[PDB]
């Protein structure tokens, strides 16, 4: 913040052991794909400032979202194709399937 | 009195900042607590409250005085003037001590330069739970702590024999879970500062049935047998049986949703969601099943009324076999 | 562990009041089997009249059983109010159950269907003023 960049230097120590403990992190919904270690400078209106940057790349499972709200409108679709096999003379009952998917 | 004159001569020439032998030897700490309370173990967020009483008691030979009084008795005002070891909790996510009405702190000085220090803690620590055979699931989740900036060379913990004491179990907000035992455990930890002296306690909790039986495993069985109902219903009333099945599946869906939403977001599969989604087939089943009757009717009637007393035993032994293989694996499991 | 200490305690005795539980769960539950009971006066050509009352019944007592048990901790046991949805859901499919068998005994032996419907439209209302009555003695006494 207060000193630029002719009054001190940041830099990652090892380059690419600087940082450590990304492969054990587990997360319930992500998981880290990859992460990179950027060194800059960056300018403003008050001076040219160093800067590092530790960017990971969280890529989101599917597992949940497939069996909590893919699976179910699957299935309210083919309880509406049902409608299809009773005789076009009940006329209160494919209605009753059609309006109740549809609401669904 | 006297006291006054002991206390200033131990504090006369007196550096806060060096820990006791800085350069002969590490610095033996012996670790005590008490567990008040084990909080309430919500997994949404994977941590669990506890409330301890965490003692710490060194040696110190330059708090060493020779007067009648054997042991000097302090409150929370001599703490910031001694050497004081920077103990934290590797796992707490957010933890903090007491400060009413006066700081929770306890200072006792032997003769022999002997110390104890106490305070009360409150460690909002943290366990990843593996939330298979939810909810017939048990975990064994620990509280580890050690120094911070003192490596393996300087400072070493050590229990006690009778270090860890649970209080009474009976009042601790543990709902879901059961309290069933405890153990502590010693080890070395590699860090890019140095080797340190990592403590732990592990305490096991098994998840009790009950709540979870009464808000998913009955509501669902109930709408199972609600679909069988709909197999005694007479087969040329079309509308009241499409109305059962629907609304069947409906209710199972909105079940399953909020049974899901109990516990957090896991991108694998337990055992209630595996039971609401068997459940879910039942009635799926039980409704395609009302729909071929319907549709063989027209072709063949001799078929659908074979067909209709075929399901009425089919189903529900289906049903009884599905629970027996469940229940009893799982509780082997 | 460290010694002996005074302690002085402080014990503030609370009651609970039921008005708010009363109005949201117990008058829903009570008008639900109402309801539910009401299905046996419909006559008996009026299937799908009957269907519905049941399977809306047995739909509401279930979201009833979800929002009831959501006011409270999540407990290990089972509580006063509890108890009360389970015989309000045990009675609403007794209902659908007693529809289910005179439907089945419709069209091959209508007087037996008619003895217990007729039957049936006396006995749920008694047990259920009976359970009503044993319920509030057993609980407002203490
Ligand atoms: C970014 O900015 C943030 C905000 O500025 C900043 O947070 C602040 O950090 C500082 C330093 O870390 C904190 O200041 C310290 O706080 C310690 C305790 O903090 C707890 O309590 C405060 C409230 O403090 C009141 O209550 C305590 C306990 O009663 C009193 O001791 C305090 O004096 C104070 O009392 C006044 O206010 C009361 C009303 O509340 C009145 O009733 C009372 O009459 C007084 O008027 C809380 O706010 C804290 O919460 C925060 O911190 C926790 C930490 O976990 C967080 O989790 C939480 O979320 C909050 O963020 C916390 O609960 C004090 O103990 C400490 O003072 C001692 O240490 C200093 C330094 O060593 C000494 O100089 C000082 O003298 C004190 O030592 C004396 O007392 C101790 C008692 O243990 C003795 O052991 C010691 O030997 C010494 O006694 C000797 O001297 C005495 C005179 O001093 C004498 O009487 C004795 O006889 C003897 O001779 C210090 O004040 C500050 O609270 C934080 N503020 C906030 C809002 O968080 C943050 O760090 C910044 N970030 C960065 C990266 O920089
Ligand atoms: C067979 C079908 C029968 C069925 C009878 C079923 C009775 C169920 C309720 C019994 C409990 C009850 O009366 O609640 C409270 C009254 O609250 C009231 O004053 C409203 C009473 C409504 C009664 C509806 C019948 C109880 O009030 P209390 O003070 O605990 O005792 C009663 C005092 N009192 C009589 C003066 C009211
Ligand atoms: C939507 C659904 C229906 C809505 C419309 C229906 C009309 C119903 C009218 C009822 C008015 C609501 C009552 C408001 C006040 C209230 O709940 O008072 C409570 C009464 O509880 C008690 O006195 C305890 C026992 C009685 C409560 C319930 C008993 C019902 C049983 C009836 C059986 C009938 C069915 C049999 C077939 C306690 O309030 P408080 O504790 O704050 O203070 C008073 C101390 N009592
Ligand atoms: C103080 C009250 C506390 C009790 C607690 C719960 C009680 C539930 C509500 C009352 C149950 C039934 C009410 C009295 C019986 C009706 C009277 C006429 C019926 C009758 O004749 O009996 C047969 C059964 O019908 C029927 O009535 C069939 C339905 C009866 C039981 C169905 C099973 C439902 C299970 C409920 C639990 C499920 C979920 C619970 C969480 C009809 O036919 P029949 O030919 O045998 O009659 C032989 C004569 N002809
Ligand atoms: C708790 C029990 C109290 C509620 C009713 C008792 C159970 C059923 C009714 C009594 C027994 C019964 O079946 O009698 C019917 C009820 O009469 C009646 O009184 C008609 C139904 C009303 C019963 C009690 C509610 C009073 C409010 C009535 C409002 C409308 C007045 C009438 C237009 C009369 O006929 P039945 O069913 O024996 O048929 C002929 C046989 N199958
Ligand atoms: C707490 O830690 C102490 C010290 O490690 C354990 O005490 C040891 O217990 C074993 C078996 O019980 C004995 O063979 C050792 O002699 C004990 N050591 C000492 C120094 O007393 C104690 O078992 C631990 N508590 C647990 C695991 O619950």
């Amino acid at each position: 913040y207060g000193y630029t960049t002719d009054d001190i230097e940041f830099y990652w120590r090892g380059d690419d052991n600087a940082v450590t403990g990304v492969t054990k992190i587990e997360l319930p919904q992500f998981s880290i794909v990859d992460y990179k270690l950027i060194t800059k400078k960056v300018v403003f209106s008050t001076g040219s400032y160093p800067r590092l940057s530790l960017s990971f790349k969280l890529k989101r499972n599917i597992g949940y979202f497939i069996l909590q709200t893919y699976m179910p409108s699957i299935l309210i679709t083919i309880l509406s194709w049902v409608s299809f096999w009773i005789n076009y003379d009940a006329s209160a009952a494919r209605v009753a399937l059609g309006i109740t998917t549809v609401l669904t | 009195g006297d006291v006054t004159v002991i206390l200033n001569n131990l504090l006369e020439g007196y550096d806060n900042k060096l820990r006791p032998d800085i350069g002969v030897k590490p610095t033996l700490i012996h670790t005590d607590m008490y567990v008040n309370s084990i909080g309430p173990v919500n997994a949404i967020n994977m941590e669990y409250t506890i409330d301890i009483f965490f003692a710490q008691t060194w040696y110190d030979r330059r708090l060493k005085f020779n007067s009648t009084i054997k042991v000097l008795r302090l409150n929370s005002n001599m703490v910031g003037k001694i050497w004081i070891p920077d103990t934290f909790f590797r796992n707490s996510k957010k933890a903090d001590a007491h400060w009413i009405t006066t700081p929770n702190r306890m200072l006792r000085i032997w003769n022999d330069g002997r110390v104890l220090y106490t305070l009360r803690l409150t460690i909002d620590a943290e366990c990843q739970l593996q939330l298979h055979n939810f909810p017939m699931d048990e975990h064994s989740c620990p509280l580890e702590f050690s120094s911070y900036g003192y490596p393996r060379e300087e400072i070493v913990y050590q229990w006690k024999r009778s270090s860890v004491e649970v209080g009474d179990t009976r009042s601790w907000r543990l709902y879901q879970f059961s309290f069933v035992g405890l153990r502590n455990t010693t080890e070395v930890v590699k860090t890019t500062s140095g080797d340190y002296v990592v403590m732990s306690v592990y305490f096991d909790l098994s998840r009790r049935m009950g709540y979870f039986t009464i808000q998913t495993y009955i509501p669902c069985t109930l709408i199972v047998v609600l679909s069988w109902v709909s197999f005694w219903i007479n087969k040329d009333a079309v509308p009241a049986r499409t109305s059962l099945g629907i609304t069947t599946v409906l209710t199972m869906t909105t079940l399953s949703t909020i049974a899901r939403k109990s516990l957090p977001k896991v991108s694998y599969v337990t055992a209630m969601d595996l039971f609401v989604s068997v459940c879910f087939i039942f009635v799926f089943s039980a409704l395609v099943e009302y729909g071929t009757l319907h549709y063989f009717v027209s072709s063949q009637p001799a078929r659908a009324a074979k067909m209709d007393s075929y399901a009425r035993i089919f189903f529900p032994t289906a049903f009884c076999l599905f629970n027996l293989v469940y229940w009893v694996s799982y509780l082997y499991l | 562990s460290t010694g002996e200490y005074v302690v002085m305690t402080t014990h503030f005795h609370l009651k609970r009041k039921i008005g708010y539980f009363v109005i949201q769960t117990y008058l829903p539950c009570i008008m639900t089997v109402i309801l539910s009971q009401v299905s046996f006066w419909l006559n008996r050509e009026s299937v799908p009249a009957r269907t519905v009352f049941g399977v809306t019944t047995v739909l509401t007592m279930t979201t009833l059983s979800i929002s009831a048990r959501n006011s409270l901790p999540k407990v290990a046991y089972a509580t006063a109010m509890d108890w009360f949805i389970a015989v309000c859901y045990a009675f609403v499919f007794s209902a659908l159950i007693e529809f289910a068998t005179v439907n089945y005994f419709t069209k091959s032996q209508p007087a037996r269907a008619a003895k217990i419907d007729r039957l049936s439209r006396i006995a749920f209302p008694l047990l259920f003023g009976i359970f009503n009555l044993v319920y509030w003695a057993t609980y407002l006494n203490r």
